[PDB]
């Protein structure tokens, strides 16, 4: 193996970004939020950009507003740093970049429209091109050494890199000024969205188009894009030990390798590493001998053996990431015995996670 | 207390919902071959173009037409219709205002994808009278032509909008057919016809949008049919010796003895190691009993189906689908 050591990331201060990726259900967000957290222990002034914090988490934070904007979180005094929050409002930082574009005046109009509101705010890839968006603004306003980017789930990791370059170009298609706001073909096609759509949601849309009055869209997804080329980005790819996370986690691995892109390594989370050396085997048989005979000595031997059993199933797991993966350093992280929905709890994950 | 009311029986469209990544695909297969053994034929469709369906079973993407994809028990048959929005929209087309020209060219361009992806209702009409065409077939003796539809439905964040007919109707063009065939549609979907089920697992997250969903489901007034709680996992002690190891109290004098019995003896490291192996096994027993416990409010049937040790292959599928029949559903 190789071992990823988050903690010398974390201190190094030329590592200005730091963006967690993987599945989502994998512990992308508490990860994000015990790598910030422990960066401001080491000194660094940070903040952690989450997409969506458990309530709870949010609350520990301070960040269960509706802001779309960092806030403080209060910290023990001792602390030398500084940790900051936020939770990604995708509609509202859809909003921002309007306006940021076309300016107040006629953003009154464009975030009146009804179709930007229920259409365009909801399509594909909103999130993933919003949390880039917002990641600009935050690089742009110099207010932090340290952005921890916690990334918005999918089934499918590659959507962080993927998403919002084709959601761009659906934006820029040809097919809004020409169908919405004559020849053959596109006759036909304007006769027949005529034909099938509601007048009111056909004009609502066209209205859209005239005041964005935007290639745009996917311009701007690929100037945000090679923010994460900058020098001082960290990419930190987590998995849970099942074979769908490792297999999305793979992925992106290979997609970061194919852009030059830096990794530093795999959070392999929710482990189960063995507290007692009792062969698998002898555990199983004791236990069935006592089972032909004080019920608690055997159910404990049954909690061993099947723990046994699951950690075999981690291991090869890993293993294989592993033989395909030789360069890419990870760091294990058992499973903790309390959910971690408190700052004392993201004290215990970042000291699973830095050692 | 039963998990299958006998009025499920009846039901001829069964969705399956529940929060992403708790087993709806899995869920719905093995419904699907449930109802279908004994010489039935039940459709299992997806509706996300997502093919989930032809990756549960490992096989290339399936077209646009009912293939048959399984056996069930006793000469039963499932067939899979992986929903194709574009080419149902085309059907629309043609079969409502006979503009399948117009369509064929938009098909050229990309079109269809444009319309289906800006007008979110016209797509859930498309689906769900997708759904309701193959619910209400007959055959050549006027005879259902399946005897049960099951749909691997969109999650429960979406279920209620995806099912909302008159909302989907609103940004469509007024009068001509489709608000005839949109009256049928939501009579089926409120009728004791059709139920919707409710994966989830025993986690904070998918309990909190099972529950959310009920809710939102109920106030619309479509029919419940289960929660089925998907992957559990051995408790392996009684409750009071639960309770207590929850706690960290483990009794250990009692497990020394135990082990002696079997003749092993373990160092005290080992013993500290199993002692603590147990009460966090406990400990994670007790949160899902807790998490379980906000189940208990609704008087809805629960399922439970348990945790395929490997991944879930097509054994895996029989499996679990054994546990539904063996749990009453038929
Ligand atoms: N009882 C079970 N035991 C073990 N694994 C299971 C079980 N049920 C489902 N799985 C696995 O759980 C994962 C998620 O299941 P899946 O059936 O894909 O869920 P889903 O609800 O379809 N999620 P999505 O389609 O992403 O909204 C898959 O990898 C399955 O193979
Ligand atoms: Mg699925």
């Amino acid at each position: 193996p190789k071992t990823l050591d988050m903690g010398a990331i974390l201190a190094d201060t030329s590592n200005r970004v730091v963006v967690c990726c993987g599945a989502g259900g994998v512990g992308k967000t508490t990860t994000a939020a015990a790598l910030a957290l422990r960066a401001a222990e080491y000194g660094r002034t940070v903040v952690v950009l989450t997409i969506d914090p458990a309530k709870r988490l949010a609350q520990a934070l301070g960040i269960n507003d509706l802001g779309n904007t960092p806030q403080r979180v209060p910290l023990a005094p001792e602390v030398p740093g500084e940790l900051h929050a936020m939770m990604l409002d995708m509609r509202r930082t859809f909003d921002e970049m309007v306006m940021q574009y076309s300016g107040p005046e006629r953003a009154q109009s464009i975030l009146d429209n009804q179709f930007y509101q229920t259409v365009a705010t909801s399509l594909a890839g909103t999130q993933e091109y919003m949390a880039m968006e917002k990641l600009g603004q935050l690089l742009s306003q110099d207010r932090w050494d340290l952005i921890v980017v916690d990334t918005p789930p999918s089934r499918n990791a590659l959507d962080f890199l993927d998403a919002p370059k084709r959601l761009g170009s659906f934006m820029d298609s040809r097919l809004w000024r020409l169908l919405l706001a004559i020849t053959g073909v596109m006759g036909l096609a304007m006769k027949a969205l005529s034909t099938v759509l509601g007048s009111q949601m056909l004009a609502d849309a066209a209205a859209f188009v005239q005041s964005l009055d935007a290639g745009g869209f996917r311009e701007k997804a690929d100037r945000t894009y090679a923010l994460l080329k900058r020098r001082g980005t960290q990419f930190v790819v987590v998995s849970a030990a099942e074979p769908d996370a490792l297999r999305e986690a793979s992925f992106f691995v290979d997609r970061l390798s194919q852009e030059s892109m830096p990794l530093a390594g795999l959070v392999f989370n929710r482990t189960h590493p063995m507290l007692c050396a009792l062969p698998i085997e002898r555990a199983i048989d004791a236990a069935e001998t006592l089972d032909a005979e004080t019920s608690l000595a055997a159910a404990v031997l049954r909690i061993h053996a099947e723990r046994g059993q699951t950690a075999k199933r981690e291991i090869r797991l890993l293993s294989r990431f592993t033989g395909a993966n030789p360069t890419v350093p990870v760091v294990g992280v058992p499973s903790l015995p309390f959910d971690v929905s408190d700052l004392e709890a993201l004290r215990a994950l970042a000291d699973q996670l830095t050692t | 207390s039963v998990g299958w009311p006998s009025r499920l029986s009846g039901v001829r469209l069964h969705l399956v919902t529940g929060k992403g990544g708790t087993g709806k695909s899995t869920i719905a297969a093995a419904l699907a071959l449930t109802l279908a053994a004994g010489g039935r034929k039940v459709l299992l469709v997806e509706v996300e173009g997502r093919q989930g369906i032809a990756q549960l079973f490992d096989v290339p993407p399936l077209p646009y037409q009912e293939l048959k994809i399984a056996t069930a028990e006793r000469g039963g048959q499932v067939n899979a219709l992986a929903i194709d929005i574009e080419a149902a929209f085309l059907e629309y087309l043609d079969m409502f205002y006979n503009l399948g020209i117009a369509g064929r060219a938009m098909r050229r361009i990309g079109a269809v994808e444009f319309a289906t992806t800006i007008a979110p209702g016209l797509r859930d009409v498309l689906l769900t009278g997708k759904i309701k065409e193959t619910v209400v077939r007959l055959d050549k003796n006027k005879l259902p032509v399946y005897d049960a539809i099951v749909v691997d439905a969109p999650p429960t964040g979406r279920i209620a909008r995806f099912l909302d007919v008159t909302k989907a109707v609103s940004d469509l063009a007024k009068g001509g057919p489709v608000h005839a065939q949109s009256e049928g549609v939501v009579k089926l979907l409120h009728s004791n016809q059709t139920a919707i089920h409710l994966v989830t697992l025993l986690e904070a997250l998918p309990v909190q949008e099972t529950l959310e969903a009920i809710e939102e489901l109920a106030q619309m007034e479509l029919p419940i049919g289960s929660v089925i709680v998907n992957r559990n996992i051995p408790a392996h002690l009684e409750p009071q010796d639960l309770a207590k190891a929850a706690e960290g109290e483990v009794d250990a004098d009692s497990v020394r003895a135990g082990l002696l019995t079997a003749g092993v003896k373990l160092p005290d490291a080992d013993f500290a190691g199993l002692l603590t192996e147990t009460i966090q096994h406990a400990t994670r027993i007790t949160a899902r009993a807790e998490i379980a416990q906000q189940l208990d409010a609704l008087q809805v049937p629960r399922l439970e189906l348990p945790t395929v040790s490997d991944g879930v292959d097509l054994g895996s599928l029989y499996e679990l689908s054994e546990s539904l029949a063996q749990q009453g559903v038929r």
